[PDB]
């Protein structure tokens, strides 16, 4: 059956509310009385950067980066995380739903005080700290969550995958057919030579596998299109490779001299100026992240990531 | 006490009987070894002048449970908790309730819906059992047994007898100079045995021994014996209003107000006129020696300060008896020397600092979804559980 | 601790091998903490006492005003071991054996009868429930008169001094090994070499009393190598061919199962129950690579099992409290250990012959073996003989290699626990 090999997954707690309505203190019971559990909260990244309220914009950015690098970074390790809402305002509330929903089952606690007893706690509270919340600031929250606490209800939400079905770039399939392969990191291992001064290219080692793919490609109506992010200045040695394994090939094509832009947004452009529109591209092969997700997501290519990329 | 579930459990009722406060343990006060005493009235004094503490009050300490009097203003709805967060909900209302309008009627009620009020409840019987094990008993009955053997027997007589034997007497005073090593040497193997015990055999002074033993009876026909419920109310902790509004009386002066018993007042100012006063005041205490009484307490005149603890246990010496045994004033230079109230005084202080934090919170406000309240007891019982591993004997 | 011995024979204190006139009868020796006296109070009585100062017999780490020291029926095998050690000496060799002095042999002089007072004695145990003391059972010369609570006071006679004293000293083994002390309990590791023969030393001792001693006195299984042979020997004259076990039953059974069932086939854990099963085949050494299948009956299991789930079981679990929602239908090996008779025996008929056919290799079905009951002190229970007809009742026609075999102790040939291989 299937009906009863089902799996489960970690939980976020989100908790909203104004400043003052006790979110840190709940926090403070559940995360010793309940038991996989690990809090994220803004403000003490601030205090890591020593400020103690509301920072540039600059800082400010980044501590997202790290809230939400943090957030997954446990919750993929199978632990439930409680982090406090970012605001109430609807759609950053939303936000968050967003982000972290193919990893858990989100949950919700409204911390919904009366805006006086949220006064009546900020102001014993900011005597407490350094700290000040004034009631301007205090009552754009309290009333912003009674608005978007009317146009949405705060349900547990269990664990979103969605599944972005793999749609391809339409192609004209009159056109003839061909698949494209990367160098570096790809049809040719590199083996501890310089990423970047591939003047001593002629002795890189052969990944066997991929070149079994082109040479039996080039055994049927596919051309055989190579297109590295190495510069034409290296180009004799590595059409000294090539004959070298028989790797006969249709097209060799190569980064500009002198060019050193990302990898990435050459190839993207070497692609259009010499493929498109004259080719049908079946796959692709490459190596390396950044120009992978350039092929899938850009472009709309098939493409077959060889070996581990990230860098 | 540190399984989550039994513990988040545990809250949950604390949070739904409105119980709004929660007893400290108490050390004993310092050992003066000075004075030969374990606990001593003297150095527990001196330590709250030697910290600014110098407006105290000396209660008398009453053999009974502990329970907060949460005295509501119609008092049918008066109810009682323990030494821990707990409603006394067993126990016969009506007998209480009786037993509590004494009390009820030193007061006025106008606009005061509820008075939290510290007592001991009497006698140790009607709460818990307190000293009383069923292995109490057991140990009570063994010592018995060894005198009314050690009265009727050959065996002292005789042993006191071969003390005196010329061969013995200079066997043992050549055992202080010769290091056996050498009195093997000297003297044979089974000489050796025969003699040694002998001189370390322990003596007991049948007396003082039979007469503490039932030091510990006395607890044992008390406990057994038909008792209705009366309380001994001490400290007035807070009142509500009926406002909303709560005052923290913070005053262990409150005893006069709903005790009739005596007590001593002091101010200070200077330690030699502690140093002056003292010998009235030990003099005073000296007095509380009766069955009622495990001895006197030392609180400060404000009932909360910082970084203080809420009293000191001074227990007189027959009380003792009954916590450390029957050969306790025998095995004093020992019990004394390993006595060490550090850390039962910082349980102490800790926990009276949390009750403060717990008694701040309103009585209105007591409820499941408090989480600052939960947040204290939780703290509390975390260090109820640290300190249940201290010596049982403080 | 106070003793008194107890015998209108003439010769009573040369059989102490304690002498009248030495120091005025006193024989005295320091014990732990310490002072253990002996007394000669006549040539009819001998009063044995020991005067503790403190801890000598509970560890200072509990807090209890602290009474054993008066009371334990450790000093009492104490006692015996220091003062009466020829007393205890093995049953052939005391009574042929000379009394100095006297030109005559023990056989010839210990011939008046005998009686130990014991003035109090602790017995905080299942042994001592409502007065009544579980040895008085099968010993009759055992005299209890309750005192309070876990105490009592003993008084023991006998034919002998030899019988009485070797009495006494079976009552103190007994009563220490099964006694409970508190948290500082511990039954040190030298404490079996020590004592062992005490309980071959008097006749007509029950089996379920050596199995206690092994099972709470002995610490390894070589400690346990060298004494096994002393007990075989005992209960060899006394009629019955006894097999001793070191491990406990449930273990005998669980290394068995384990043993038998290999690693190789993914199990079928019916009646799984707290899954000590399970948690076994996860030794790491085993390198268990299937599923674990399991059902018990009891939907209580059911959310245990069903907290795993917490992540915590990573991960070949799958419990099942409905048969139709258990569809692997590759082979497995099944386990049905102590299941079928916590129900009933149409209802066990129903489970087994539906265990015999599913896809199975080998399964193991055991019970409970009640011949062997009656060495002691849950639905029904079966002989070796209703549970070989039960298996035969539910193979029938098939072709199937089944082997029977006991686990556990084994007394004139028969086991506590019976078992099956049945092999495809
Ligand atoms: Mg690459
Ligand atoms: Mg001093
Ligand atoms: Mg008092």
């Amino acid at each position: 059956s299937a009906k009863n090999n089902t799996h489960h997954f970690p939980k976020l707690l989100i908790l909203v509310g104004a400043p003052g309505s006790g979110k840190s203190t709940f926090a403070r019971y559940f995360i010793r009385t309940e038991d996989n559990w690990v809090r994220v909260n803004r403000d003490d990244f601030r205090l890591m950067q020593f400020g103690d309220s509301l920072m540039s914009p600059f800082y400010e950015e980044r501590i997202t980066k790290m809230v939400e690098a943090s957030v997954i970074a446990l919750l993929k390790n199978r632990t439930n995380v409680i982090i406090d809402a970012t605001n109430s305002s609807l759609r950053s509330l939303q936000d968050m739903v967003h982000t972290y929903t193919e990893y858990a089952d989100i949950s919700f606690k409204v911390f919904d005080l009366p805006v006086e007893e949220l006064v009546k706690r900020c102001d014993k509270r900011c005597e407490q700290t350094g700290k000040f919340i004034p009631k301007s600031a205090i009552e754009k929250h309290v009333t912003q969550l009674q608005y978007t606490k009317e146009k949405f209800d705060f349900k547990p939400i269990p664990r979103a995958l969605k599944e972005t079905s793999l749609t391809y770039a339409d192609q004209d399939t009159s056109l003839p057919k061909a698949v494209i392969c990367d160098l570096d990191g790809t049809l040719s291992l590199l083996n501890g030579r310089d990423p970047y001064n591939a003047s001593t290219a002629d002795q890189d080692l052969l990944n066997t596998p991929v070149a079994m793919v082109l040479k039996m490609a080039k055994q049927q109506g596919y051309k055989v299109i190579l297109l590295s992010g190495r510069e034409n200045a290296y180009r004799e040695p590595t059409e000294r490779f090539l004959a070298k394994y028989q790797i006969d090939y249709d097209l060799l094509l190569m980064r500009d001299t002198n060019d050193y832009r990302k990898d990435n947004i050459i190839k993207k452009e070497l692609f259009l100026e010499e493929i498109q529109g004259k080719y049908f591209v079946e796959f692709l092969l490459d190596d390396r992240n950044q120009v992978v997700d350039m092929w899938r997501r850009e472009l709309a290519l098939p493409c077959f990531q060889v070996n581990y990329g990230d860098f | 006490m540190e399984d989550k579930t039994l513990i988040k459990k545990r809250i949950d009722w604390f949070c739904k009987n409105k119980i709004n406060a929660f007893s400290p343990t108490i050390s004993p006060a310092p050992k003066s070894v000075e004075r030969n005493e374990i606990e001593s009235l003297y150095e527990g004094i001196l330590w709250f002048v030697l910290n600014g503490v110098k407006e105290i009050v000396i209660e008398k300490k009453y053999m009974g449970s502990y329970c907060d009097i949460y005295l509501h203003r119609r008092l049918e709805d008066t109810y009682l908790v323990s030494r821990n967060g707990y409603k006394i909900n067993h126990l016969d209302q009506e007998q209480c309730l009786r037993a509590l309008q004494g009390l009820h009627d030193r007061f006025s009620w106008d606009g005061v819906e509820l008075r939290i009020i510290q007592s001991e409840l009497m006698p140790w019987s009607i709460l818990g059992k307190g000293l009383i094990n069923n292995e109490f008993s057991a140990y009570y009955i063994s010592h018995e047994i060894h005198a009314e053997y050690l009265v009727q027997s050959s065996l002292y007589e005789k042993l006191q007898k071969i003390q005196q034997e010329p061969a013995y007497l200079s066997f043992v005073a050549d055992a202080k100079v010769l290091s056996a090593k050498e009195l093997k040497d000297k003297y044979p193997m089974h000489i050796i045995r025969q003699y040694q015990s002998i001189r370390d055999f322990k003596f007991l002074d049948l007396p003082h021994y039979q007469q503490n033993i039932q030091l510990f009876k006395r607890q044992l026909d008390i406990f057994g014996k038909e008792a209705a419920p009366f309380f001994k109310p001490f400290n007035i902790l807070k009142e509500v209003y009926t406002d909303g509004r709560e005052h923290f009386v913070n005053d262990n002066l409150s005893f006069q107000q709903i005790n009739d018993d005596d007590f001593l007042h002091y101010q200070f100012a200077d330690r030699e006129d502690f140093e002056a006063k003292y010998p009235q005041i030990r003099a005073w205490v000296d007095q509380v020696n009766q069955s009622d009484e495990e001895g006197v307490v030392i609180k400060p005149r404000t009932a909360f300060l910082p970084g203080m603890p809420p009293a000191f246990k001074v227990r007189n010496n027959d009380y003792l008896t009954l916590v450390y045994g029957v050969d306790f004033q025998d095995r004093l230079q020992e019990q004394i020397a390993k006595r060490n109230i550090k850390g039962k005084l910082r349980c102490s202080i800790n926990d009276w600092a949390i009750n403060a934090k717990l008694l701040a919170i309103p009585y209105s406000e007591l409820g499941e979804e408090n989480y600052e309240l939960k947040n204290l007891v939780l703290d509390r019982i975390l260090g109820e559980e640290i300190e249940n591993q201290l010596d049982s004997r403080l | 601790m106070i003793l008194q011995i107890h015998s209108q024979n003439p010769h009573l204190l040369d059989l102490l091998n304690k002498n009248p006139h030495t120091d005025l009868g006193i024989y005295a020796k320091s014990l732990r903490n310490g002072q253990l006296i002996g007394n000669a109070v006549s040539a009819y009585q001998y009063d044995v006492v020991f005067q503790d100062t403190r801890y000598s017999y509970l560890p200072e780490e509990s807090n209890q005003i602290d009474f054993q020291s008066y009371c334990s029926p450790l000093v009492i095998l104490h006692i015996c071991n220091e003062f009466f050690k020829e007393l205890l000496q093995e049953k052939q060799t005391y009574w042929s054996q000379q009394i100095k002095w006297l030109e005559r042999t023990r056989a010839e002089v210990d011939t008046y009868p005998c009686t130990i007072e014991v003035k109090n004695l602790y017995a905080n145990s299942t042994w001592y429930s409502k007065g009544h003391f579980m040895m008085e059972r099968y010993f009759k010369n055992i005299h209890i008169t309750p005192i309070v609570g876990n105490n009592l006071s003993l008084r023991v006679e006998g034919k002998s001094v030899f019988e009485a004293m070797n009495l006494l000293s079976f009552i103190a083994v007994t009563t220490h090994i099964t006694n409970t002390y508190g948290e500082y309990t511990y039954i040190d590791d030298h404490f079996a070499q020590k004592y062992a023969r005490i309980l071959t030393n008097i006749p007509q001792v029950p089996y379920f009393v050596f199995y206690l001693f092994i099972k709470r006195a002995i610490k390894s299984e070589r400690q346990f190598a060298e004494i096994k042979p002393m007990f075989e020997a005992y209960f060899k004259e006394e009629g019955l061919d006894i097999d001793f076990q070191f491990t406990d039953t449930h273990g005998s059974r669980m290394d068995f199962i384990v043993k038998e069932l290999g690693m190789e086939y993914p199990i079928l854990d019916i009646g799984c129950g707290e899954l000590k099963y399970y948690r076994r085949f996860m030794r790491r050494n085993y390198n268990y690579s299937h599923p674990y299948f399991a059902t018990d009956t009891d939907k209580s299991v059911g959310d245990y099992a069903a907290l795993l789930k917490e992540r915590m079981e990573a991960d070949n679990l799958y419990f099942f409290s409905d048969w139709t929602d258990y569809e692997y239908k590759n082979p497995v090996n099944i386990i049905l250990t102590e299941v079928i008779e916590h129900n009933t025996p149409e209802a066990a008929e129903a489970l087994v012959k539906h265990c015999l056919s599913l896809n199975f290799h080998k399964m193991i079905i055991t019970t409970p073996n009640s011949l062997f009951n009656k060495y002691y002190f849950h639905h029904f229970e079966w002989t070796p003989q209703e549970f070989q007809d039960f298996i035969r009742h539910c193979v029938g026609d098939t072709s199937l290699e089944v082997t029977y075999c006991g686990i556990g102790d084994r007394i004139n040939g028969e086991t506590p626990t019976q078992a099956v291989v049945i092999t495809r």
